[PDB]
Formats: structure tokens, C-alpha cells, sequence
């Protein structure tokens, strides 16, 4: 279960808009001393389609692609792969997968944190495809 | 009424004008394609420009104006068209074939026979027959002008040979008055015979191609086939699942990944009226 | 030892078409002329021994070499500087855009010729020995009647001295007078350069004057070979006499 | 049992609303105005204004706007209230030697008489993402010379003195209107310059881009181009003489194309026109480049590239068509598929059989 | 456990880089490559220069029998990131001793006609680059003629003074022995002498 | 007596403080954001995206900005970018099944699973200038619906379970990258896609126009056109276990293309495929046409058109070179002219005597 | 000192190793198009992108750099080249052929002749000879393989057959080491004798082409002609009016509308040298 919620964690964060992120992040006033193994870098992440959507490989131009590598006291590693080209924001989700990755603020931050920031991601969600599905061309309904 | 700040029918006399002295050049010679300066509409080209020209250039206050696509009037351009028709003229409009005098339609003859002093104006992206066998129009006018069908009849023995039938399903090539070889339109082979000594003028406008022309009332619209390989049109072994109806061109639609289907009336006026009877 | 040596040599597109079961000798200063019936892989086999079709089996060898074990680069070199094809068609020879004497330039030039004036005047005498006209040298072939480009392919496949021309129906477009030129042109090229010709073709009497030997092709099979006059006289293969008895006699 | 309900109408309205929204975008942010478009983005503007064919800054910025940044949409857009307008006169013919020039430049000299004038470029710039961008900034303060403009003849009149050049010679021929009459293949040079400065840019680069490579070369170089002003005159028939009514930013370019040999005189350079509104170059360079291409049927040229191909060139430059073409498949055709699976299907039984 | 690579990778790469460039283009010149004080044994000090200069993940790299060592597969893979391929024949740059057999010589590629650029560089480390044979070097890069006198095996001077292959074709080769290096391209003309 | 002066240095700040005064334009007038680029000329910035190489809504912003709205500038600066930034990974191969869609429509059917998701469009829009954008307005409240995605099988899988269509099968061959190694023709599909999605708008337009007109037909039906956000997710060697990184928002166009009937199985149609960034559908679309007509040599196709020629189409169709190369006759070129008016001139003089 | 905040010379180390190896094949090969993955430079394809590319991967912190375009070291282009350089890298430059070490040219060779370990970039539009010949690479490639130039001979022979003189006066092609024929660059037939045994190494770039080759010091060029037409460079009956050389390539410089003209030295180094010299 650990590389599962790990992975759920990150994409969470990795989703999670930055201004919402570090409100939240400041909000609850976590005290932890960290060293930027890897300081946060933006290059590029190549694309890879499929033919027809499952056939071939293609590739399918590049993406901004920003990675940062934080280091806990206890030696604990925090990783961060985010779209875009914000250096703090991948450095905050490193060092939000480093806390997670201990016992002490895994539920914490689980039930502050990592839920409150899925749960306002499927609201934005919901309300863009209730707007969109206005656009929906009804032909038949079954009486 | 017109309140939409353009002028009647959003043409300028002068296009207007134009547009119907080519109409009646193509009226005087069916089946030729008429050139004519044609105008950029609201609509984008390959939306419908030319019927849209045409229909404003015939279309009058007291004109009932019917609007089809895939012989359906709910359709998206066709609710669009009617949309701006009725805000640049006023003019009414209606559901019903037979109530119709100006019907605008694109990929569909309705299945209701039309009636004297109706017009049906269709929708053309290629009004060249011969496009798609020659793409140049350098030698498709000169083969028109010099009756140099030959390359069509070849196209025609050549998918007998290939694959055993006609492989043209849609824009069926046709001759008229025993002379012009008309595209008629990318109209199913099953709306063919309905253009045979039709009552109704029929006029064909392709905008982005600048061409009309024109099939006069009860002139004789025979499809290119052979002796042994008789013109025969789409058939379906399910009848319509709405109005039961099995003389009429369906189209498919799709329920759910699993693969479950259904057929109905691509006509939706006539499957109304079916559905109404029964 | 022979010029040119071909064994077993088979191309087929399908079953019937093509040649298949091929072998020959050909040796410097002879004529090696191919008849047969329209259909019969001559024009195939012509192909694949000029090192233009690769063969199915079989082996071609040129002064003892295997002609496609060869480097694709040394088969051009071949075709380009010592060995003359002329094709049934001229303008398939022929550069359509390029002048009669650009034509007959290219392989001079690519034998080594580096002199416009010398280029030029070969190209005029050897149109002059086909009897074309030597104010034709600038006008392009599509201007020439196919008797025309005809005898430009000729002298443009002839114009390197090449030791080896595989011919498909060089008299095609040609009247008696300039077919009878050709005719003594050949001859003087065998005889005095020891020229070897692989020719096709119909007219039984250009084989007659000109061939050694010959092949008589059916089917994509050789029928029957021999001595040119013995096979013509004395056919043994029905097809053989059937071909010869189908002569219209003059 | 299922029964038609009605969705077109509701569906389409929705849809342009949503377009709408996302046109506006954040409502933080402060709408865009076209008085911005205009002046930050001119080179969009100009491309919109030769394209739609109306040389109006503020109308090409507005269908900009409209639009979304899509040119296509804008072109179209402009195009088809150029529809909606009246003819009120016919220009007087343009004198781009009056030109008051922002930009003059010649690649066949170093020096010519006027001078090599850069003016407003990207050129000789290092494409390097200025970040600074993202905050406001403050423009430079633009140093000055002397203000006269030195004469600046055209340079082919320079090549056509010097007999190296052929004069563009007017012989009183009325230009055919390809905007009144269908076109007709072969056309003339004077619809098919019309025609190119409508076609798309992206179309004509590839095809000039083409030619440069040998796909029916014309040896080209960039005899002169320049990008200025030029007033525009008519002649009102309700005073009879010639009234100036404004000017026009307008980029004009002549190509010196590979010299003949003419039978009966002396060989000479041949060129290239092109012309078109604002300040970019690179369509005018394309235009002039296919230009002479298409001119290939008044020197005998045999044809090596699809850029000489004039049917295949012009029936296809025009994006408005095109885009429209190309996107009506988006409309539904599930008639003609339909009877495509029903041929299909046949023959798909027929050989299983 | 690793070895050390340049002490300035860019710096001393494009110096390498200079000095092999000038070996190629004039074929017999000596260059010596003084950046990298030490290689990696039983690799002199140019033929490590040279593959950290030239080899990457682009570039398969086979070492032969003498020449393989874990250590030195070891700080090729961390350092330059080339992949290590046991054949010849898949190598881009083939590193060989002076007991190289003329069926590895004539196992590496050679390109093609059509793509003469594919085949492999043979690095040779030769005993010594002067203590040979005299040889004499005609052809580009070489305004008369060139004496060398390397040390080579005996199918190494069949591959020069023969040449079995036909131009565009060839290998190049680059003899190194200790931080000096010499090339000889697939044009030189060598005799014996 | 002349005397050589330096003025290529100051001349070039000169022209560079004019570009950037005018791109500034007037200061009355507040500066473009480049936000407010990003949010509300959206299209713009995919077709830039989509062209430069680089899925940064921002950036394609910024080199917009940089561009005074020239696409091609702005392409050309986001690709030169491109070559400053390291690759740090190669994602997963991307599902678009599983796309969040803000459009979805077919026109090979009139009801598909999952329904006709207009979303937002300018198609079915009255091409009217709405003068109203000349001032500030207020964007309109959007109606909604139930928010469900609704099951939205892709079309061409319905096709391939009837056998009229067959499925793109992964044979797990690598993919071809032109950025790392220059084309050879013929190019493999995968090469052949990826310079498409490169390729300039308008040119392929033009192209699969043509192809639309006979010039190479192919029979294109709108298959299935979808608009929305696609997860990326990575393998970082530190981890070893795929990470999901963000989404992008794409579009991906299926075209129909006419039956085959190969010898050895029954009848079925042919397939294009494009795929771009962002909400831009025409490019897609003739992405795919384009795709389609270049698969010739795999079906053995008699080319009737130059949308078939490979080198021809892929060789001149990413506008970065084909701009540059067309931009570069603005350099001084009088060495060579020199060369060909010392030739002319002999040539001249010879004929004269 | 490099403080753009790029890497030294703006180029990543793996291109200027790819472009190096490039480099090496190409000595190897004199003459043969040696492709490479060239990457898009902040200067646009067709202004010099391979020439910048190749200076980069061969520059280093103590070489010289001289930049001249039309033989010019202010024209434009070379002047942001230079700055480029400059901000990228750091080094000296020069205008002075003789002091530099590396020297990036589009379309001229220095007057002053090049001395060794002086390496001399070409900027290269077309890296094919054959290219207006035959517009198609993948025939050009098989071409060059099997060394067909035949087409080129016919080229020469027609050009000489219908105006008298061969029409190349620029990118005049060449034979290198009697086997590949090359493109010098768009350099006039004035400056190909000097590429013949050349104490320098000559590299030529083609960005936008993906090509790179090379002409090793002391090689043989070739310029293809006939005896009887034997290889001419561009002559003027005037003197350069700054310095009064006869022996140097002359640039036209037009000096009023009236018809009054002027040639000058294109190498403005040279001229600079002639004029102090007297
Ligand atoms: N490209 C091809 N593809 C398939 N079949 C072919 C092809 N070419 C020839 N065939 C057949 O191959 C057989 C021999 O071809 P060919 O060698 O050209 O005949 P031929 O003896 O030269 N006839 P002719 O020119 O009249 O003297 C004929 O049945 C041809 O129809
Ligand atoms: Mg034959
Ligand atoms: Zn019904
Ligand atoms: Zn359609
Ligand atoms: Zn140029
Ligand atoms: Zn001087």
C-alpha cells in the first residue's frame, strides 16, 4: 500500500494549484529542517503519443517539466515531477512527500492536506463538466 | 420580419442579381455548372455558402422556408442557417415538407414527394462529378464542353472489375437531359430517383467552388449504371425503430459500448408523420 | 574464356511470366541475337543479364566476375563507361530534356572526357553515322521521330566504345536504308572491335545478317538455340517452325 | 421506444457561450482591449488585414480579439464583412516611389543610393525568451539621426538604366477582380498576384521554400524591399479631380530571378512582385517567389516543382477556403458514412462467401 | 572505486577535442592529450581522453579481451553513459591492444556507400608510435608525404597499405600510446618503406 | 576618396529599440500581459505551443508577446528555447481514453455513447464582427448541466469491433526522433507524425484541402474529434514507479478514410490520426489527411497528388526553416550578385558583337 | 570570460560532442555530407545556424575569432554572430585573417592566404551540389554513393551549349580527393582555387540542412571544367577605388540614382592592409 498512497499523495500535489498549496502549507505551520538535495530544475519531458490513440509510439513534442529533491533530518527523501515551470512549488510538493513518507504526519497531512486539496480538484472538476456537458446535443430519450 | 440592421436576405441587390441571372443561365442548361461570384458568408466555406446564396437570392416575405440537414431539421447547421435566415428576413418557417416552398437542404431529399412551384436547393461542396477521376477544372470544363464522359464510364467498368459493384455510394453521378453529367449533390444513390421528372425546380449551389446549377421541373435525371448492374440503393434489413417505416433512408445510431445499435429515419419530418399515422 | 557467362539464370513475376532456366555463353566479337514470341521473357532476360533486374536463381559472371555479387557502385561504373543498353522505347534511353548532343556527351564525358569541342565533334560524326542530320544536335529528342531517337540511343549507347550492348529490338522506327546502315555499323564494331551484342529482335532477316548465334525464347524458356543460319533452315522446336515459316517473303 | 427530442438549438447556444467564457478568460485579469491588440501585436494585425483583404488595423485586431488569436478565424472573420460593405471608389493607382519609408533594405548591393534602412526588425536579433516580459517594463528611449529622407530609387530601375533589368512596362490592360468573377485557369498575372495576397502565408513560404531548393528554382535575391507609408488617392465623381484620403502601411518586395536569353534581345534578369499591408516581409518575399514561379508559362519554363503548378497553387492558397473545407468535416455525415457501411458491409459478406 | 574523469569535462574536452582534430585532418601528426593526468588502466591516458571526449549514450563502445576490465566498463558506464557491446561489429568506437586479430579488424563496421559515417573508429594502443616499420603517408591532410614509424600488428598495415575497402568505406584509425595520439584516416595512402 | 565606416552595430541597436518601441506601441496604453495572452487569445498560444515543440501555455505566451503577435517569430523562439532546456524524462505513452473531455463529436454517426459534446467552439457561429468587443463587456453565466462524464469510447474502437475498421496495434517498435537525428527519407510513420505535429498550419491546411479535391483523395470522414486534459505521467529512475506530473490539455482528431480491400482479409477503412496542444482542431485535422495521403506506400497507392510526396510535403513543411530560409534573402547577397552580373554583362557584350 | 549564464559557447555538451564526431567523420570522408542532429540556434535556419554550431563545438577560450559575412567583418550578421559569440564564450576577436584562429565566413575567402591550425567555417545553405539538379534527396544520396555525377557533367554541357559559359558563378562545385563532388558554399568562383591545398582545415556547416563536411589542410579541390573552357574567376576592368588592388574580389557600391558607381574590396581586411601598406 505505501507505493500506492505515495504515488496518490504526488499526483495530488503535483495537481494541486500553487497558490492553494502554499496557503495551505503556511496555514498549518509544519516545522521540519530540510537540505535541497536536488535544487529544483525545469527542463523538458518528452512526449509520447499512440497511433489511432493505441497503436505506435510517436513522439508527440516536449512538455516544461520541473523536478526537486528535498532531504528530512531523519534522512527520509521527498521527490517532486510537476508540470510548469514552478521551482517553488516542486520544492514544497518534495518536501510535502518527505513529511508523508513519516509516521508522524502521515495521517495529518492525509486528513488536512492531501484530502482537502483532491476533494477541491474533483469540485473544480464537477462544476467545469456541468458547464460543458450544457453543450451536449440531446437527439432521443427513451419514454 | 427583417429588424437585423442588414438587408433582406443580409445579400446586396447586386450579388442578388447575380446570383439569379446564373440561376436562370443554369435553368436554360441543365446540369452544367454555372460560374458565378459568389460572396463570403457568415458561414464558413463548406458550410453551406452556396445554398445559403441562393436561398437569399429566391427567398421572399412570404416564402416558408424549410431547413435540412441529414434530413433532419434539428440539425446543428441546419438550426443555424434557419436561425439566420429567419433573423435576416423574417420569413416563415416550418417542419413540414409539404407546407415548404424554399427547401434548403444538404445530403437529403426529403422523403415526401415535393409538389409544384417548390424549390429544393442543395448543398454542393464538389459540383464537379468529375473531380474526384480528374481534379483539374483546366480539363473537366473542356471534357463537359466536348461531352468527353468516357473517363467516368471507365471509373465505373474499372469498380465493377475491382470489387464487383460501384464503389460511388453518395454523390452519385447523373445525366441529365440525356446530356450533362451532374453531381447530384452528396445526396445518398437512395434519393437518386427522386430527382427523375421531379415536379419541383431543383438548384444546387456550391459557394467555396463558385458554381450553380439547376435540374428544371419533370426533367429526365437517369443515374450512370449498366444493364446488368441495374442502380439499386441502400437497403437495411431492420426497419425504423421509432415509426416502423422500411421505405425510407436510415441512419444508425449507437446505444452503448457493448455494441447494441438502432436504425431510424434520417427524414425526421416523414418518421413524425409515420409515427403519427401509427 | 567468355565475355559474358550466365547460369541457370531465372526471373519470374509470376508463373509464365519471365524467363527461368537460362544459360549462355557470349564472347567478345559475336552476335548473340534473341527471337521469340511476344510474351516470351526477352525483354526480361535482357534486363536482368544488362544488371537491371535482379534475377530469382542463377548466376551472371562478366569477364569472370559474378555480376550481382558485385557493389551496386561497380554495376554502374559497368553500365556507365563499357557497357551500351538500348531499350524499345528510345526515349527510355534518352534524356528528354537534354540535347542530342548532351545525349551523346554524358558518356563520352563519363568515360573522361573533359573537351567541348572534341565531345562535340564525336557526337556530330557519330550522328552523321546514323545518317542523322548534324544541325539535330542541339534540338531535344522530343523534337526527333521515334527513328530519331531511335538511332540517338544507338550512338549514345555505341558512342564509348563499350565492349558489351544489350539491344531490344534496335530496328524498331528504322526504314531499310538506315536499318541497313545500322546493320553494316554493328557488323564493323564486331568484326574490328571485337564489339559483343545480345540483340532482340523480330525481323528474322536483321538476324540473319547480323547474328551468330541465336536463341529462340517460348514461354520464358529457351525452345531452341544454335547457329543462327542452322535454326533458321533447319528449325528442330515447332515454335522454331512456326516462326520461321510466319516470314513474309519479299 | 425512443423518441426525437430537440438539442440542436440549446446545445449551439451553450457551446458559444462557453467559447464566449473562455475568450474572456480569468475575469481577474482585465479584459483585452483591441487598441492593445492593435498596437503590440501589429504584425498579427497586419497578416489578418492582408489576408481578410481589408487594410483596417482596428477592424483586423477586432476579429483578433473575436477570434481567440486564431488568424484563421480573424481572417475569415474580416473577410466576410468586407462582404457586408459597399464599394465607394476605386483607388487611384499606388506610386511606391512616393513611399515615406520606415524600413528600405537591398541584399543585391552594399550600398545604394538611400541607404540600407533597417528600420523596425526582428532581424539579426537573438531569439531568446525575454522573461522581463512577464512584469511591465519600460520601452527604450529611441536615439535619432537628421530627419530628411535621402531619395530612394527603386533599385530595379537602377538594373532596368543598366539594361540588366526589364522595365514592369503598364500597357492599359484593366486588372481582372477575382472578388467579382470565379477565377479562370490560366489566369493572369494581375489575378494571380490578387489571389496570392489573399493566400495563406504558411502555404506560400513552404511552396517559395520549396522553390529555393530546387522544387522549380528561380534563382531569387532580395532586390529591394520596403515597408512605409504610401497615401491613397481617388477620384470622386462628384469633383471630377484627385482627392488624397490617407495613407497606408504597406511592405513591398522585388526579387531578381534567374536572367534569360531572349531570341531577340540582350538576357536580363526576370522578377518578382509582392505586396501586402503592415510592416512583415515574409509574405511579401513568398508572394514575389511564387509569382515568378507561376510565371513560367510566359518563358517557356518546364515545370520541376508543384510552386509552377498554377491550378494546384491558387485553387488551394486560400486559407479561408481551405480552413473551411477542412473543418466542415466536423459536420455531420453520417448519411453519406452510412452508405458507405452499407457498400462496405456488402463486400465485406460477398467475400466471406 | 570509480575513476576520475577530466577535471574540467568542457574545457579539456574541446582541448582533446582540438588535438584529435588535428591528428585527423594532417594523418602521422602526434598530439598529445596532457588534460588527463592519469587513465584508466590497462586504457593510456588518449585513449581515455578520447573516449570521454567522443563516447556517449549514442556510441556503443567495445573493448577488446585485454583492454576489458570492470573498472574501467565501470567509469566508462558513470562517466560517459556509453552502452558496452561485446561484438565489434556493434561498435561505433572499437578500443584494441596491439593483439588484435584481423577477424575483429574486419568485423567492425565499415558503413555503408550510402551512409559512409556508420562504421566504427578503431582506437589502437600501440606499443610505441615510433619505434616501427617506416611507413609513408601520402594523401589529404598530408601536403607532400608523412614518415611514421608506429608499432602496428600485422593485420593493421594489411588494412593500411592494402586497403580492402572501397572509399567512401573505411575505418579510421587512431593509435594512442600513453598521452600522445596519432590518426590515420580511411583516405591515407600508406607504403611501406 | 571613400574611407569603410562602422555602422552595422549601432544601425542593428537602432532597428532593435524601433521593433521594441512598436511592439510597445503607445504608452498611453497599458502592456500586454502575458496572462491575459495566455486566458484570451488561447488559440494563438496552442498553434505556437503546438508548432515551437514546447507545451507551456506561458511561454508560447511570452514568445507571442516577444513577437508582436507573429506567429512564426513566436514559434521560432519557443523551438530556439526548446534547445536551452535539458530533457529530464520521457513520459509514459499517453491513454486518451482516459481524457477529461471538454469536446467530443463524430460525424460518421448522429448519436454516438457518450453523445456530442460541442464544448466550446466558434463552429455554427454568425461570422459577424461584434463591435461590442470594442469596449468592456461582461462574459456570460454559463448554464449547466449534470456533471457526469458520460462513457466516451472512442468511435474508431466501435468501428474495429464490427470489423469495418482495424485497431492501431503497438508492436513495441521505438519511435523515431527527429529532433535528435535529421530525417531520412522514406520516414517511418512515427517520423512522419511527429514533423507533422511540427508542420505549419496553413501548409498542411492547403494540403489536405488539395487531397480533398481529388489531389490525392482518401475519403475523409470525421471519425471522432476530442478536446480535453490527458494525464503525463513518468518513470524517474529515483523512484522507479510511475508518477503522475500534471495534465495537458489536447486535442486528438480521427479521420475515416476510404476502404481498402486487401487480398488476404475482408474490406475495411483506413485510418489518419493527429494530435495537438490545446483546444485548436484544424491543424489535427489535417494532421491526419496529411498522415493519411503519406501512408500511400504502405497500401501501394498510385500518388495522384503532391500531398503524397513525402520528401516534398515533410521536407518543407516546419516553418521554422522554411521562414528562416525565406527571411535569409533579407542578408546582403551582392558577392554572389557580383558573380552574376559579372556573367550577365559578358554575356551582354558577347551577344551584342 | 563566459557570463550569459548558458553554457560556454551556448551549446550543451552532448550536441558539441555529436557535432564533433560529426566533425571527425566528415575529415575522414573529405567532401561527403556528413548528417547530424543539428538543433535550432537563436539565429534563424538559412542565417548561419551550422556555422555557429560548428564554431561552437570547436571553439575554445584561448582561439581568436574572426566573423565575416560578404568578406565584411561589419556587416550585420557577422556582427551578431560575433556579439553572440562574445557573450557566449567570451574570446578575442579580430578582423585580421592572420592573427585568427578560427574563422566563421558566409560566402567569401579571406584575400590573405590561411596559414596552419587555422580552421575556416563555411556557412552552408545547400551542402548539395547536386541539389538543383536533382531537387530530391534521396536520389542525390544514391548519386554521391555510387558516384554518379554524370548529371552534372550534362549540366555543365548544356549550359555550355546554350549560352556559351557554364551559368554557376557561385557555390561553384568542386572535386575533393578525385571522389565526392562538394558545394563550396555560396563563395564566388574567385575564391575556389584557394580551397585547393590549403594549409587550413576547412569545415562547412549546413544547419538547416543537417549537414556538415570538411576539407582536410593540403587536399585537392577541383573546380569541374573543360580543357577548352577552362576554369575562370570574376575579373573588373576597375581597381578597387579605396586601395587600388586588381587582385582581390570588388563589391559595387552605387553612389547616386545618376549612374555613378564604385567598386570596393568585399575583404575589408585586405583592403585595410593594401591602403596602409601605400
Ligand atoms: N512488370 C511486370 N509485372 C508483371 N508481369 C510482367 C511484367 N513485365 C512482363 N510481365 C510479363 O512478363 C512476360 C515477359 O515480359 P517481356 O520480357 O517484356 O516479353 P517479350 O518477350 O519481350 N515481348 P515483346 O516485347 O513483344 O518481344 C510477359 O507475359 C509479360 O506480360
Ligand atoms: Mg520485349
Ligand atoms: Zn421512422
Ligand atoms: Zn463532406
Ligand atoms: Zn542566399
Ligand atoms: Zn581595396
Amino acid at each position: 500500500a505505501d507505493t500506492a498512497t505515495r504515488q496518490h499523495w504526488m499526483s495530488v500535489l503535483a495537481h494541486s494549484q500553487p497558490a492553494e498549496l502554499a496557503a495551505r502549507l503556511n496555514a498549518l505551520n509544519i516545522t521540519a529542517d530540510y537540505e535541497v538535495i536536488r535544487a529544483a530544475e525545469t527542463g523538458l519531458v518528452q512526449i509520447q503519443a499512440r497511433m489511432g490513440g493505441t497503436g505506435e509510439r510517436f513522439f508527440a513534442g516536449d512538455a516544461t517539466l520541473t523536478r526537486a529533491a528535498v532531504r528530512l533530518t531523519d534522512g527520509t527523501l521527498g521527490y517532486s515531477w510537476v508540470l510548469g515551470r514552478d521551482k517553488q512549488h516542486a520544492e514544497r510538493c518534495a518536501l510535502i512527500d518527505a513529511l508523508m513518507q513519516q509516521s508522524r504526519h502521515f495521517q495529518n497531512l492525509s486528513e488536512t492536506l492531501i484530502a482537502p486539496l483532491d476533494a477541491d480538484r474533483m469540485a473544480r472538476i464537477a462544476a467545469r463538466q456541468a458547464e460543458v456537458n450544457a453543450s451536449r446535443v440531446d437527439f432521443f430519450t427513451m419514454v | 420580419a427583417n429588424l437585423s440592421g442588414y438587408n433582406f436576405a443580409y445579400l446586396d441587390e447586386q450579388t442578388k442579381r447575380m446570383i439569379r441571372r446564373a440561376i436562370l443561365k443554369a435553368v436554360a442548361i441543365p446540369g452544367y455548372q454555372v460560374p458565378f461570384g459568389g460572396r463570403e458568408m457568415p458561414m464558413p466555406y463548406g458550410w453551406g455558402t452556396g445554398g445559403i446564396q441562393l436561398t437569399a437570392s429566391v427567398i421572399g416575405e412570404s416564402d416558408v422556408l424549410k431547413v435540412i440537414d441529414q434530413g433532419a431539421d434539428d440539425t446543428t447547421n441546419a438550426v443555424s442557417i434557419r436561425n439566420f435566415f429567419k433573423r435576416v428576413t423574417g420569413v416563415n418557417t416550418t417542419e413540414r415538407t409539404d407546407d415548404a416552398t424554399l427547401i434548403q437542404t444538404r445530403h437529403r431529399i426529403p422523403e415526401t414527394p415535393l409538389t409544384e412551384d417548390q424549390i429544393i436547393i442543395f448543398q454542393v461542396p464538389i459540383p464537379e462529378p468529375l473531380r474526384f477521376i480528374e481534379p483539374r477544372e483546366t480539363e473537366t470544363r473542356t471534357m463537359h464542353a466536348l461531352e468527353e464522359y468516357g473517363v467516368m464510364q471507365v471509373k465505373l467498368y474499372e469498380d465493377i472489375a475491382r470489387f464487383g459493384h460501384i464503389a460511388t455510394t453518395y454523390a452519385y453521378p447523373v445525366k441529365v437531359n440525356g446530356r450533362y453529367v451532374m453531381d447530384p449533390s452528396p445526396i445518398p444513390k437512395f434519393d437518386n430517383p427522386k430527382m427523375d421528372m421531379m415536379p419541383a425546380l431543383q438548384l444546387f449551389g456550391a459557394g467555396r467552388e463558385k458554381r450553380i446549377y439547376a435540374v428544371p421541373p419533370f426533367t429526365r435525371v437517369e443515374s450512370l449504371d449498366f444493364d446488368d448492374h441495374p442502380f439499386t440503393v441502400q437497403q437495411w434489413d431492420e426497419p425504423c425503430a421509432i415509426c416502423g417505416s422500411t421505405h425510407s433512408y436510415l441512419d444508425e445510431v449507437v446505444l452503448d459500448d457493448a455494441g447494441n445499435r438502432m436504425f431510424v429515419c434520417s427524414d425526421t419530418d416523414y418518421c413524425r408523420q409515420q409515427s403519427e399515422a401509427k | 574464356q567468355p565475355l559474358l557467362s550466365v547460369n541457370n539464370l531465372t526471373h519470374l513475376y509470376a508463373p509464365g511470366k519471365g524467363f527461368s532456366d537460362v544459360s549462355f555463353d557470349l564472347w567478345p566479337g559475336e552476335v548473340l541475337g534473341i527471337v521469340g514470341e511476344s510474351g516470351s521473357g526477352k525483354t526480361t532476360l535482357l534486363k536482368s543479364i544488362s544488371a537491371r533486374l535482379t534475377p530469382q536463381q542463377g548466376e551472371i559472371h562478366y569477364e569472370n566476375r559474378s555480376l550481382y555479387a558485385m557493389s551496386e557502385a561497380d554495376r554502374r561504373r559497368l553500365l556507365r563507361t563499357e557497357w551500351g543498353v538500348v531499350h524499345q522505347h528510345p526515349l527510355d534511353g534518352l534524356r528528354r530534356q537534354v540535347s542530342a548532343g548532351g545525349n551523346i556527351g554524358e558518356r563520352l564525358m563519363a568515360t573522361g572526357a573533359r573537351h567541348y569541342g572534341d565531345i562535340r565533334a564525336t557526337a556530330q560524326k557519330w550522328l552523321e553515322e546514323v545518317e542523322i542530320p548534324a544541325n539535330r544536335i542541339d534540338d531535344l529528342p522530343t523534337t526527333f521521330s521515334g527513328g530519331m531517337q531511335q538511332r540517338l540511343q544507338i550512338a549514345r549507347n555505341l558512342v564509348t566504345h563499350p565492349k558489351l550492348v544489350f539491344m531490344d529490338q534496335p530496328t524498331g522506327g528504322l526504314d531499310v536504308s538506315v536499318q541497313a546502315r545500322l546493320l553494316d555499323l554493328l557488323r564493323g564494331l564486331v568484326v574490328e572491335l571485337n564489339l559483343a551484342v545480345v540483340i532482340v529482335t523480330h525481323d528474322l532477316g536483321v538476324a540473319r545478317l547480323l547474328a551468330d548465334r541465336l536463341l529462340v525464347m517460348k514461354q520464358g524458356q529457351v525452345v531452341e538455340s544454335g547457329l543462327t543460319d542452322r535454326v533458321l533452315d533447319d528449325p528442330h522446336h515447332p515454335y522454331t517452325q512456326l516462326l520461321v515459316s510466319s516470314v513474309l517473303q519479299n | 421506444m425512443y423518441v426525437a427530442v430537440k438539442g440542436g438549438e440549446k446545445a449551439i447556444d451553450a457551446a458559444h457561450a462557453l467559447q464566449e467564457s473562455r475568450r474572456r478568460g480569468d475575469t481577474d485579469l482585465p479584459e483585452l482591449s483591441v487598441a492593445q491588440i492593435e498596437q503590440q501585436l501589429n504584425l498579427a494585425v497586419d497578416r489578418v488585414m492582408t489576408e481578410g483583404g481589408i487594410a483596417d488595423r482596428e477592424l483586423a485586431a477586432l476579429a483578433l480579439k473575436q477570434a481567440s488569436g486564431d488568424n484563421v478565424e480573424a481572417i475569415f472573420l474580416l473577410r466576410a464583412y468586407r462582404t457586408t460593405l459597399a464599394k465607394l471608389a476605386v483607388s487611384e493607382p499606388l506610386d511606391t516611389t512616393g513611399m515615406r519609408l520606415e524600413r528600405r533594405i537591398s541584399a543585391v548591393y552594399k550600398d545604394i543610393p538611400g541607404g540600407q534602412l533597417l528600420g523596425p526588425t526582428y532581424d539579426y536579433t537573438h531569439r531568446l525568451l525575454d522573461f522581463t516580459l512577464l512584469a511591465n517594463g519600460e520601452a527604450p528611449t529611441l536615439t535619432t539621426a537628421d530627419s530628411e529622407q535621402q531619395p530612394s530609387p527603386h533599385v530595379f530601375s537602377l538594373l532596368a538604366r543598366q539594361g540588366l533589368a526589364k522595365f514592369e512596362e503598364d500597357s492599359g490592360a484593366q486588372p481582372d477582380d477575382i472578388t467579382r468573377t470565379p477565377p479562370v485557369y490560366p489566369c493572369s498575372r494581375s489575378s494571380r498576384l490578387q489571389q496570392l495576397m489573399r493566400g495563406d502565408e504558411g502555404y506560400l513560404l513552404a511552396l517559395a521554400y520549396s522553390t529555393q531548393r530546387g522544387y522549380g528554382r528561380n534563382h531569387p535575391f532580395a532586390g529591394e524591399i520596403r515597408s512605409g507609408y504610401i497615401d491613397v488617392s481617388i477620384v470622386p465623381e462628384e469633383l471630377g479631380f484627385a482627392v488624397n484620403v490617407g495613407e497606408l502601411l504597406m511592405t513591398e518586395c522585388e526579387m531578381v530571378n534567374g536572367f534569360i536569353d531572349p531570341p531577340d534581345e540582350p538576357p536580363h534578369f526576370t522578377r518578382g512582385y509582392g505586396l501586402v499591408f503592415g510592416m512583415s516581409e515574409r509574405k511579401a518575399m513568398a508572394m514575389a517567389l511564387v509569382d515568378r514561379a507561376l510565371q513560367a508559362p510566359e518563358y517557356g519554363e518546364h515545370a520541376t516543382g508543384p510552386a509552377q503548378d498554377e491550378e494546384f497553387v491558387l485553387a488551394h492558397a486560400d486559407n479561408v477556403e481551405a480552413a473551411g473545407f477542412v473543418s466542415h468535416l466536423k459536420l455531420p455525415h453520417y448519411v453519406d458514412f452510412q452508405a458507405e457501411l452499407e457498400l462496405l458491409k456488402r463486400l465485406q459478406q460477398e467475400k466471406n462467401h | 572505486t570509480l575513476e576520475t574523469a577530466f577535471m574540467l569535462p568542457v574545457q579539456d574536452a574541446q582541448h582533446s577535442f582540438r588535438r584529435l582534430l588535428k591528428a585527423m585532418s594532417e594523418p602521422g601528426v602526434i598530439v598529445a592529450l596532457h588534460q588527463l593526468k592519469r587513465g584508466w588502466q590497462p586504457l593510456n591516458i588518449a585513449t581515455t581522453s578520447v573516449l570521454l571526449t567522443l563516447a556517449d549514450n549514442d556510441t556503443p563502445v567495445w573493448l577488446s579481451t585485454p583492454l576489458n576490465n570492470d573498472i574501467v566498463n565501470q567509469s566508462l558506464r558513470f562517466h560517459t553513459n556509453a552502452p558496452l557491446v561485446s561484438q565489434p561489429e556493434q561498435a561505433t568506437f572499437a578500443v584494441t591492444d596491439e593483439a588484435i586479430s584481423s577477424e575483429q579488424l574486419n568485423a567492425l563496421s565499415t558503413g555503408t556507400a550510402v551512409a559512409p559515417e556508420a562504421g566504427a573508429t578503431l582506437i589502437l594502443q600501440v606499443a610505441s608510435l615510433s619505434g616501427g616499420r617506416m611507413l609513408r603517408l601520402t594523401g589529404a591532410g598530408i601536403a607532400e608525404e608523412r614518415m611514421i614509424a608506429p608499432q602496428l600488428p600485422e593485420c593493421i598495415l594489411h588494412e593500411l597499405t592494402e586497403r580492402p575497402h572501397p572509399f567512401p568505406l573505411g575505418i579510421d584509425l587512431i593509435l594512442t600510446c600513453g598521452e600522445r595520439l596519432l590518426a590515420i584516416p580511411r583516405t591515407t595512402h600508406v607504403e611501406v618503406c
